């Protein structure tokens, strides 16, 4: 139980940063405009899951 | 009287698998790239 209570918060930590990076990198191109760089930008810099 | 229990289906590695393993995983890498193709083409069309 120990064992696998730490791989959970080990993951779920992880998926919390990655959620958090995306908002940092998405925020600031996403404020008065649309654009973000059609995948060019988007994989390299953070999540490219914007609908856009 | 057959002194085998009959037992013909080969086993992956011999040359009948093989070849069929040879072809499928290159039908398999073809299927992967156009995936891989589309994913791409409708990614830049979206952000």
């Amino acid at each position: 139980v120990g064992m696998s209570l730490l791989a959970l918060i080990s993951i779920f930590a992880s998926c919390y940063m990655l959620v958090a990076a995306r908002s940092k990198c998405l925020t600031p191109y996403a404020l008065t405009p649309g654009a973000a760089v059609p995948w060019t930008l988007g994989i390299l810099c953070c999540a490219p899951r914007a609908h856009a | 009287a057959a002194s085998h229990s009959n037992v013909v289906f080969p086993d992956m590695s011999g040359t009948a698998l093989s070849w069929v393993q040879k072809i499928s995983g290159g039908l398999g890498a073809f299927a992967i790239g156009a995936i891989l193709v589309l994913v791409v083409v409708t990614c830049i069309g979206l952000r």
